């Protein structure tokens, strides 16, 4: 690629996620920023059913 | 969100080859008091946006554990073997919630991630190390509003190196 | 489809006693060889007829493994201890998978029964064992087709009794 | 509300090594005997490219 | 202490054949609170005395749990799978320690038996359940002194029988 | 070499959480009934310091 | 041998802190494959030499797998997870064994470290990695002579830092 | 301690290693040194009953 000016330096992504965890039903949707070869992203998550969530969130974590 | 790696030491990146495609992955976590959280997931790139689309399955959380009663505090930051198994890649981690009052309480992740690309198009990684960074920065609300922040990398064991030449 | 369970010895019946409302199951199930299986379910009445919705997610089997390869014989029958914890019930067996080379191919079922009813509501069973025979009674289309018959029975340990009057 | 013979109707979604499948079953027992059968048909993902008794439990 | 189990329906008793030579075992026991026990035994006839040789090993027991707080109830029956691997025995069984609190703490036994015998002199049974019911009868010195007593019977599961001829 | 009654003898040395034991035991059984009983008692770390359960299917 | 270990960013050295007097640890390494090898360590200090005493125990190793069939490879470098847990230090980790042919087999350390001084005397570290390199550099003879080194590292996530502080 | 000049640059050790694997009886011993504070060390270990080991040394190599 000859050199980092020519690689994108942010890529934006956007996320559903559904599931039961002991019983309880929820939904959430995220969007989100990266930089995909400097290693870094943030993104920001909001439960849509079954909010406020009866768990930790920290579980959901790797999946997100 | 395995896009967002920087991989050092010249170590093949098998998330970023399998674009435009995609790749998916399927994970167990079984935490050390009985829970499990299961996963699979779909990753896909929408002209210039990756998308994603989870489904998650978890049971068995001890009522009376830092997960049901959200007592959970924040990960410690994990170091992932990652490695070539059945022509794609396995996973394994052990994660560390450091819970309000001091102790741990561990969780041991297990993966499989799968190219949309066949194997014969892509150049595998050998066996290595992801280190993974994960705070949840803002809780913006409850119970319903996350902001969470990653950084990733993938490389050798560097601090405790071979005498014979191996990574 | 835990409503059709032959219970002997008093031992009160967790299931037959949630209706009309009905109970829920979630379940993982590991593999000696790596794979995962996780479920959950939901059981209802519909007039007459009991309906189950049912959701999986299954990982990590290996390619070369007799899951994959579809070169599986039968289950034997299995045994679950299944017993009161946090106000519900939890369920764990192992089971083994026949498979060609004389082997057997185990696994370990972690479930968590969830009735629909208040606990206050029930008559919850002590700690007991539930048989299970699980046989595939005909392949009718290859991959497409399957008829499988179950029989189970909640009871106590009746061969080896006790010296000390416990069931 | 239970009878000494029952039916019962079942609709199962998974996805499995990355395989998605979908099937519906019907089937009948006798809930106090405890005995019981029923078929099961793949109606999206067949034919299956796992060992089908990984699904014998969730039936 | 194998020796003494009464099989029926005409299951061969691995144990029994192996006289005069005797037989050894090994085991590991994994708790679900993080404990382990592994132990090693050789069993030999001197005379008409059984004798037995025992090694125990046992780790990662929590501090705060019921077995290093010695505030343990009493156990469950138990029913070990057992089946031939490597021409050899392999068991399997889940025990449960009634504790306080309502509470069972549930470990995963993992058993080979060895026949001094060679594997030709000698007639497999097939896959089996084998119910223990251990119990200690008294404790005759605190942490000095117990009395247990066991009864053991090697069968087929009775209560669920097959429909396509299957032990 | 079996009979319908038979003794039994064990010795037991072990290391729980870092603490060392040993233990002697004696008993009697009778084989093909299923049936057995024994003593057990610690000779050397004494008293023990852990639930004897965990010892139980060692004896 | 943990008493040979190179620790960086101020982490306290709980093995080295524990002299004169020395520690003790105990672990069970769980193979994918079904082993287990269980091992109890005394360390000693004898004038200027450490003295290693080391019981060990490990079954169901399976007879057709690396180990029994002795074609293991060796060992990927690993990491191991160190932190206090009921005023001692417990420890994990996964290791590899990069088999001839380029498989690995995986397994997972269960390790409690227990000083011979009391925890009141020590400066005990918070949550670290641990990055293990071991060589078995000449293989001697058989079966019956081996050499064996090893690099060692205590350390934090250096490579994905935080952006709040934490270690 | 100052600085590393004041340090124990190398120390010595043995090892006695016993034990069973898979119904295999073995015993061994061992002699080495090592650098404490540069965390590396090196050791020979000498099989002295049940040689040659029927199975591979690699599952001893985290308890020499
Ligand atoms: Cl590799
Ligand atoms: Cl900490």
């Amino acid at each position: 690629h000859g050199s980092a000016s020519f690689l994108k330096k942010t890529m934006p992504f956007k996320t559903t996620i559904e599931g039961t965890v002991n019983g309880h039903y929820f939904k959430c949707t995220g969007k989100g920023e990266g930089n995909p070869f400097e290693g870094t992203q943030e993104m920001k998550i909001e439960v849509i059913e079954g909010g406020p969530l009866p768990f930790a969130f920290h579980i959901l974590s790797t999946s997100c | 969100s395995k896009t967002f790696i920087k991989y050092v030491s010249g170590i093949p990146d098998y998330f970023k080859q399998s674009f435009p495609e995609g790749f998916t992955w399927e994970r167990t976590t079984t935490y050390e008091d009985g829970g499990f959280l299961t996963a699979h997931q779909d990753t896909s790139l929408d002209g210039d946006c990756l998308v994603y689309k989870v489904k998650i399955l978890g049971n068995n959380f001890p009522a009376d554990g830092p997960v049901m009663q959200n007592k959970a505090g924040r990960w410690e930051p994990s170091t992932e073997i990652v490695y070539e198994v059945d022509g794609v890649l396995r996973g394994q981690s052990l994660m560390a919630l450091k819970c309000p009052g001091g102790r741990h309480l561990t969780c041991h992740l297990h993966t499989t991630y799968r190219s949309k690309k066949p194997a014969s198009a892509l150049k595998m990684p050998g066996f290595h190390f992801e280190d993974h960074r994960i705070e949840i920065m803002e809780e913006v609300e409850k119970g319903k509003c996350y902001k969470q922040y990653e950084a990733a990398v993938g490389r050798y064991c560097d601090a405790a190196p071979s005498k014979l030449g191996h990574n």
